[PDB]
């Protein structure tokens, strides 16, 4: 999918 | 468990950028200290710009400028308004360097601490901060540059292998054309290419670095990456053996290409940036895919090295900061686990002393 | 003619 951040 | 750490930095909206004003003419990105933005307000132009150490803080000042450029590491700033070159140090409200040149540049860039590198129609130029240099030219562009939209330009540590690289539409789709030049050999070679970037890289049983150039390109064949050793080796080293490996690009993403590339020698590790945000992480020895995914909804159009992490930084059109390094404890486990590739594992484990090859 | 003013 997507990663999201920190 | 990643392999990568991804961190969002900032949101430059949340900086009262206008979100027009985030894109490749406009936003520039030199290195990971600074960002700088040319903004229109009424009818004044002007450069805000961004300190990545007190983001919070902007400065914004008016130009006449058509580009503002930072030095990657001080207050220093380059601007152009046609023909017109000023460097200044904004911290001593000076002006240290100006010059005319004799015909638009189309794109330029610092290349190192104190040189900045200009691009026109026809040549590339080096110009150096230092004393009373002007620009020196360094080579002619070759033909199959011509027309390309400039998007880059780079060279290895020595400035001795140098690369331009333009892009263009043929046969509707972004075809990549690089233009490496030899400074010593003063020949250029034309190379269908999206995304490039030189590395040092110092094999087992030499005694001396080698200069490595890797490449990325979406062409007729699909995606490839090609890692090779530029120039003669140092006397008594083993030449390194070229690599080529597929760079992998999903059906749903037919007219996605490189944009950009850095490559981390505390890792030995390239990271590749899509147009459409998908990131790459390849083995810089081997050329071995560690990982993909897609960390950006939004096309990113710059990057830099990320000093602090050895990574890659870069700004999204949204105008979202974003990074991506190694995560040094989770890396070695997961080519073991994930992968299931022991011999890399073992091999980067012992190659950047980092944790995780005690079980394979 | 400077191309960068002061703010």
């Amino acid at each position: 999918d997507i990663l999201f951040p920190a | 468990i990643l392999p990568i750490r991804f961190q969002e930095h900032l949101q430059l909206q949340n900086l009262g950028i206008n979100p027009a004003n985030i894109g490749f003419s406009t936003l520039t990105m030199e290195s990971d200290k600074f960002i700088c933005i040319r903004e229109k307000v009424g009818e004044q132009a002007q450069v805000v710009i961004i300190d990545m150490n007190d983001p919070s803080n902007p400065i914004r000042r008016p130009i006449s400028a058509d580009s503002a450029i930072m030095n990657p590491a001080s207050k220093v700033i380059a601007l152009k308004a046609g023909k017109t070159l000023q460097i200044f140090n904004i911290e001593m409200k000076s002006k240290m360097k100006a010059h005319t040149m004799t015909d638009d540049v189309t794109f330029w860039k610092w290349i190192s601490l104190n040189t900045v590198a200009l691009v026109t129609d026809n040549a590339v130029y080096h110009w150096s901060m230092e004393g009373e240099s002007q620009p020196v030219k360094m080579f002619d562009r070759h033909s199959s540059l011509a027309g390309c939209q400039i998007i880059n330009y780079r060279t290895d540590a020595k400035q001795k292998w140098l690369l331009l690289t333009g892009i263009s539409a043929q046969q509707n789709r972004v075809v990549g054309a690089m233009q490496l030049y030899s400074v010593d050999r003063k020949v250029s070679q034309p190379i269908e290419g999206h995304a490039a970037s030189f590395a040092q890289f110092k094999m087992e049983g030499n005694a001396e670095e080698s200069t490595l150039f890797c490449f990325a390109v979406r062409g007729q064949a699909g995606g490839k990456l090609h890692i090779i050793e530029v120039g003669t080796p140092p006397t008594g080293n083993q030449p390194f053996p070229k690599k080529a490996v597929d760079v992998f690009f999903p059906p749903e993403a037919q007219n996605d290409f490189p944009v950009a590339m850095q490559i981390s020698e505390k890792h030995d590790v390239v990271f590749l940036i899509t147009k459409y945000g998908y990131i790459h992480l390849y083995d810089l020895e081997t050329g071995t895919c560690i990982y993909m995914n897609r960390i950006s909804g939004e096309t990113i159009f710059v990057t830099a090295p990320h000093e602090a992490t050895a990574g890659i930084i870069g700004v999204n059109r949204k105008g979202q900061v974003l990074s991506v390094c190694v995560e040094e404890e989770n890396i070695i486990p997961y080519i073991t686990n994930v992968l299931q590739n022991p011999d890399l594992a073992l091999r980067m484990a012992v190659r950047n002393n980092l944790a995780g090859a005690e079980e394979l």
